[PDB]
């Protein structure tokens, strides 16, 4: 009894003493998929359980390195060599034993690479989509943009909310993906719209802002405002350590984005894995499908 | 400047012609700010596709003057967002002669 | 762990001084949510010696918020547990925990003999360390550490939480204002012991407090208030409801009950006899600082 | 307004009388701006001590009437009245402020 009650009582005190219209249950019952059990996944999962989230699933294909524990808050020195996802889940249960904490050793197929095992990466694709479909919120916490593409597409197709966290040396980006219903941009919209080791504090800031964006986003929106009982629900949060600054930004979905373009959505809906395997090995095929190819060849004819 | 060289009758005539030969393109005049010190552009009349973004139009200017990495674009004394489509800006900041006039400065 | 920091220097910031951070002896006053997240940020920055000070035990609700403790740790004293927890992460840590009650202003003394000893141990701990983090959950537990750290000329970094906001500020040295300057210069959930905070607030305040320390440890660029790591603000105020951060600088206040020269001199002359009277009768403090005269002049003009 | 009520010779006189009688004090005069709808207080002239801060002065006005700009400049709360006096004192010797 005191097991579950302790965390939940703390949050009930918060609600009834400070924010009576705060919806704690929507947060507690949110099923969270964490793609990446590194520095971001570890700090995000800690903020989530402090908010009472009961079900958290880690996805990771790595093992604990000797230098991981000092930055990745769920691992100890004695954990070197162990697979991350299952260990992260077990570490969460040591903090709060009533957790529905699960770890899945799974490689997210990366765009821009030749397939090393078609049958196995096909199976990984199926497992990734099933995991995304069964959860409510998906956190994209992998360090590479080539690992973000497939989860972004699958979460959009499965109509799930995505929260991206990405780190620079002294800066961080937190952003939520637009959904299909005036659609917000995704992680990949910007670099095609605007073509051209980290300080330890970056990941702690990005993780907590990502979770606090989620909890606000889960509250009902006030009519006539893009605010909730917890405050704003910005599209993007960009922060900088060198000047201790934070900026809110918003971006529309870009019609020729190689991730959320309606043609990319349509081609996936038609072919699924058959389309994905082609996009993974030939990213230029993606820009043809999305229409970005015509844009780039047009930027040439204007600049020559 | 462009408007100084040509009178309105000539400007609005060529612009109405561009709408015939290129229905899905926006006529853009781009000139350097008379105060800032960026390399003066060689080409000033641009027929950009309607779905081109500001940031993509920033990219073509940066390479048109071989400017290594800052570039800012201005339309009617405001800085439009990078995600804006040139068609939307052309709909709002269009000139009576049918041209969208933009300015770039350091 | 050192390799990740080593790459940060020459690949990115050649002028970054890592040794000054590694050899900084850090005292954490408070092993709660701030102390736990601050210590994790510190070891990620390579700090070798960290001492926890806390008089509490792990409660059932602590582990999900205080990132050094597990469920099985409930009931154990916090300070020694936190130090052992760091060694579980990094066995080469010079981490130690001291169970000590900081005497709180505004309360009659419960046991003068024991609280006199705690005062002495507190001062010796502040003296033997380089940077003092004030990470308690109440204004009354901040006064004595702020005074002693000013007397010992140690840099203090204060972090305090509200429901959806935080304050990070460094104390000036004998100058900038201290934590107690503002409230008397400008006469709600912030630093209230009964406040339950949004979980992300402690994480944000902790990382910024440590990033502020690492920048403050670097040499200043002449003709500017910046270092190789960026700014060194006096105060940082972050807000969750609108995802903003505001920086502020305030000067030392002449009649501050903590850093006023008359408070320093009363301590310098009378020591524990002044401290005891201040702890049990805070109005006596305002008399010594001169705030009493100012308070009665605000009264007359009103 | 205060300046409308009394001429300069009388304004500069009492100001120079305040300096000899109450030298530790600073003669300050306040009055709400025409745009503000806040109550206008019972008093306008105050002999504030030199070590008083602006934030402490905000408290005295909010008590007398349930932002304080000066020459299109809201000074910091931590600023002392004596410091603002050295820079903003009028030719008569008073410190005129508004809110
Ligand atoms: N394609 C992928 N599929 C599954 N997991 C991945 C994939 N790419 C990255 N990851 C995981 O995402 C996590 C990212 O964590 P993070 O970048 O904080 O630390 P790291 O990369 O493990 O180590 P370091 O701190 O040295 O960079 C890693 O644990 C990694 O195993
Ligand atoms: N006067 C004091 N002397 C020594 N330690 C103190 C004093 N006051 C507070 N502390 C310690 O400082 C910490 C404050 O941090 P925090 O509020 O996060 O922890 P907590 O109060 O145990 O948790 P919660 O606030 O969730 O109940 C506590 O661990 C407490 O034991
Ligand atoms: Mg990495
Ligand atoms: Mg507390
Ligand atoms: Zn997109
Ligand atoms: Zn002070």
């Amino acid at each position: 009894k005191i097991a579950d009650q302790s965390v939940d009582l703390n949050l009930k005190l918060m609600k009834w003493r400070i924010l009576p219209d705060l919806n704690l249950d929507i947060i507690k019952n949110t099923k969270v998929l964490l793609l990446g059990a590194g520095t971001l996944g570890c700090y995000v999962s800690r903020a989530l359980i402090a908010w009472g989230v009961r079900k958290i699933t880690f996805v990771d294909n790595g093992t604990v390195s000797y230098s991981n524990p000092v930055r990745q808050a769920l691992y100890n020195f004695e954990d070197c060599g162990k697979p991350k996802a299952e260990l992260a889940a077990a570490s969460l249960k040591r903090i709060f034993p009533l957790m529905d904490a699960t770890g899945v050793k799974l490689s997210i197929p990366m765009i821009g690479h030749k397939l090393v095992n078609e049958e196995a990466q096909h199976k990984d694709f199926d497992r990734l989509r099933a995991l995304i479909k069964e959860h409510d919120i998906i956190f994209l916490l992998v360090d590479s943009r080539e690992s973000r593409w497939l989860p972004s597409l699958l979460s959009n197709i499965e109509n799930k909310t995505v929260i991206n966290a990405a780190l620079g040396f002294d800066s961080y980006l937190v952003m939520r993906h637009g959904n299909r219903d005036k659609q917000l941009g995704c992680y990949f919209c910007h670099d095609v719209v605007a073509p051209t080791v980290t300080r330890p504090g970056v990941a702690m800031m990005a993780s907590s802002l990502a979770v606090e964006l989620m909890t606000s986003l889960l509250q009902t929106k006030y009519s006539g405002s893009e605010t909730t009982v917890l405050g704003d629900i910005p599209h993007q949060i960009r922060g900088f350590l060198h000047n201790f600054s934070i900026l809110k930004l918003e971006t529309p979905a870009y019609e020729h984005c190689p991730a959320c373009s309606p043609k990319v959505i349509e081609a996936f809906t038609d072919l699924g894995w058959e389309f994905v395997k082609k996009a993974l090995e030939h990213p230029l095929y993606l820009e043809e499908i999305s229409g970005l190819s015509v844009i780039k060849q047009e930027v040439e004819r204007l600049g020559n | 400047t462009f408007k100084s060289e040509y009178p309105f009758e000539k400007r609005k005539a060529e612009s109405e012609r561009i709408a015939d030969r290129f229905p899905n393109r926006i006529p853009v005049i781009c000139e350097k700010a008379e105060k800032s010190d960026i390399p003066e552009i060689d080409k000033r009349k641009y027929l950009v596709p309607a779905d081109l973004t500001v940031g993509q139009f920033v990219y073509v200017i940066r390479k048109r003057i071989m400017l290594p990495p800052a570039i800012f674009i201005f339309v009617n004394d405001t800085l439009p967002p990078t995600a804006a489509l040139m068609s939307a800006i052309y709909q709002e900041h269009k000139d009576k002669d049918g041209f969208l006039y933009v300015t770039y400065s350091g």
